[PDB]
């Protein structure tokens, strides 16, 4: 959720060029609006090795 | 006798060939010494938590505390592996799993793992909530962070950091990763029981971090003090998330709680192309069937700021809401049959409550559809709990699939003000009401309990009061 | 600033900054570029300079670094790691006895 606060920084980025990126419309939905609590703030490391095993 | 008594349970660790018995059989030989470990160990530990052995093992001349320090330093990999064990039991750490990297490790020390004693059989939220929500106690002196208090300054003193400094740098694989996360345990563990005095000086490291930034030592030596550091760090991240929910009956609850308490406190446009685009990439519409559509778009169409079925009045979006409510429909068995072990489960039912939430707002429009759902999960209930006389046995079907995770469907729905009230026109409170008087049903009244939401008034703390009265003993146990 | 700031609370600042001094040690020696070096040095002599406390246990590493750059066989460098020492014999009383000859 560290990220939440860049939205207003991209989000008049894209609304000037009309950019409209299917994976990073999934990501900024599941910030604004909640989605899980384990999943938001974790490490990437033990995500990555999770997948891996 | 003053150092030669009490020691002599010392001796197991501290000598490297130790033979208690003069005559004995060379055929378990090995697995004396095992065993010998094994009551050595119960014997360390019993004499450091009563206070007439914790004086006379630190006493500030010669003690046997030292030479259990002194005898880590030493590259031994039989003594140091035993030893290890002894710490951790010492300060009641939980132990890790034995592996080369520190992630794997790292993964298995969270407070938020899974335990065997959360499952619906057993406690299903109070077990669970007890080791995740911290205590309601802020004043009162806890004893035991006392003893432990003591405990730990006794070690530093001796220079038990300096010892486990060398165990890391100076160590096989396996050991080292071991040694480091007990490093991070202790740091972390005496920054909030040790007073300041005592700790403003142990969150350095002056031996460790001399060895790090030091090119005249091998390197081989250099980047393993560094790559020390580093795997300490992200420990640190560990104890800064804290426990976090592993069961989405649990979740709910503490997403709703913090919601009613930052709402006292007084995005895009979504044109029509931005769903079209979307909805086609959804995979829902060209093919009807399951496990091929794209569940992440599926989700985000549904919580978007904007698309509430009311503001964007289209046909193919009506197609669309009908195409997904076919999936979810408890009659319609295509997702109640679907296994617990689905590896997505967690995504399907989130996307469940996610999709209940969204006919819900279009009170005008989406009731028509919400209406459907609804019906059916009642009469799901009246089969699947038996009051009908006819089955009374759909117990094993409930708790091997999916059809359990529908009290959140219904749950979800008594947080808003419209939602209680659709749920008298679809009289699902009276279902629920009936059933508390089940002697044989116990797991299906563990699920009503924790999936209403009692923060306003109404019928919903009716039938919490009727179930912690009127139930079976065990039952009004749990409630 | 989270010098100062780290003296308040150890507990957040000190695990970063650890990472955080050796990759400013880390340029000095294995960048061979006199800018990126001029850089590394002005950083540390802030760090040392606002949080004396801290630094005075790492006297042996960072000193040992700086007197290997001055006997290196650019104006920008000189500049700042004489300054740097200027504040390491300050925080080290009568501890820099053994490198004044």
């Amino acid at each position: 959720k560290k990220y939440q606060i860049f939205i207003p920084m991209v989000n008049k980025v894209l609304v000037r060029h009309r950019i409209n990126h299917q994976r990073y419309d999934v990501l900024i939905c599941r910030i604004v609006k909640g989605y899980t609590l384990a999943d938001e703030e974790e490490d990437p490391l033990i995500y990555q090795h999770r997948m891996l095993r | 006798r003053a150092d030669v008594e009490l020691e002599r349970i010392l001796a197991p660790y501290t000598d490297f060939h130790y033979r208690h018995s003069p005559d004995t059989a060379e055929g378990q030989l090995k697995e004396d010494r095992e065993a010998r470990f094994l009551a050595s160990k119960m014997g360390i530990i019993a004499t450091f938590r009563s206070w007439a052995g914790i004086i006379n093992l630190c006493k500030p001349g010669n003690s046997g505390i030292q030479s259990l320090i002194g005898v880590l330093c030493i590259p031994n990999m039989e003594i140091r592996r035993g030893l290890l064990e002894v710490l951790y039991d010492i300060f009641r750490l939980p132990l890790p799993v034995v592996t080369e990297e520190f992630i794997e490790a790292l993964l298995s020390v969270d407070p938020g793992r899974f335990q065997d004693s959360w499952r619906l059989s057993d406690g299903f939220v109070a077990a669970e909530a007890k080791t995740i929500l911290p205590h309601r106690a802020r004043s009162r002196p806890d004893l035991m962070d006392n003893y432990l208090a003591l405990i730990l300054s006794a070690f530093i003193r001796n220079g038990l950091l300096e010892g486990l400094v060398e165990v890391i740098t100076n160590s096989d694989d396996h050991i080292s990763v071991r040694a480091t996360i007990l490093l991070g345990e202790l740091l972390h563990m005496a920054n909030t029981i040790l007073p300041h005095s005592h700790s403003h000086h142990l969150h350095c490291l002056p031996t460790l971090m001399n060895m790090a930034a030091s090119f005249d030592i091998p390197k081989e030596k250099r980047l393993r003090a560094s790559a020390a550091l580093n795997c300490l760090k992200r420990f640190h991240e560990m104890k800064k998330r804290g426990p976090k929910p592993y069961s989405l009956h649990l979740d709910h609850i503490i997403q709703k709680a913090i919601a009613t308490h930052q709402k006292r406190d007084q995005i895009l446009k979504d044109t029509e192309e931005a769903l079209l685009i979307n909805l086609r990439d959804s995979q829902v519409l060209q093919h009807k069937e399951n496990l091929e559509w794209n569940w992440n778009l599926i989700g985000t169409i549904l919580k978007w700021p904007n698309v509430n079925l009311r503001n964007y009045k289209d046909e193919q979006l009506h197609r669309f809401v009908r195409r997904l409510l076919y999936f979810y429909k408890p009659s319609s068995k295509l997702y109640a049959n679907l296994d617990l072990d689905f590896a997505k489960a967690k995504q399907l039912t989130v996307v469940g409550c996610q999709f209940t939430e969204f006919l819900l707002e279009s009170e005008e429009d989406g009731q028509g559809y919400l209406e459907d759902l609804v019906k059916d999960i009642v009469q799901w209930l009246n089969a699947s709990s038996g009051m009908k006389p006819e089955r009374s046995l759909q117990n094993n079907g409930l708790l091997t699939t999916l059809s359990q995770h529908y009290f959140l469907f219904i749950g979800t729905l008594s947080c808003h003000p419209h939602g209680v009230k659709m749920l008298e026109k679809c009289s699902v409170f009276q279902c629920l009401l009936n059933l508390c008087s089940l002697k044989n049903q116990d797991h299906l009244l563990k699920l009503t309990v924790s999936s209403l939401d009692y923060s306003r008034d109404g019928l919903a703390r009716v039938i919490l009061s009727k179930i912690l009265t009127a139930a079976t003993d065990a039952c009004r146990l749990y409630a | 600033t989270v010098g100062r700031l780290s003296s308040m609370n150890p507990a957040f600042v000190m695990p970063f900054l650890r990472k955080m001094l050796i990759q400013i040690l880390t340029e000095l020696e294995h960048s061979g570029i006199g800018r990126i070096k001029e850089q590394s040095a002005r950083m540390l002599g802030h760090l040392v300079s606002n949080a004396p406390r801290l630094i005075r246990p790492y006297m042996e590493p960072i000193l040992k670094a700086l007197i290997l750059k001055l006997k290196d066989p650019n104006p920008g460098v000189i500049n700042n790691v004489l300054a740097t020492i200027g504040e390491l014999a300050q925080v080290s009383g009568l501890e820099m006895r053994k490198w004044v000859d």
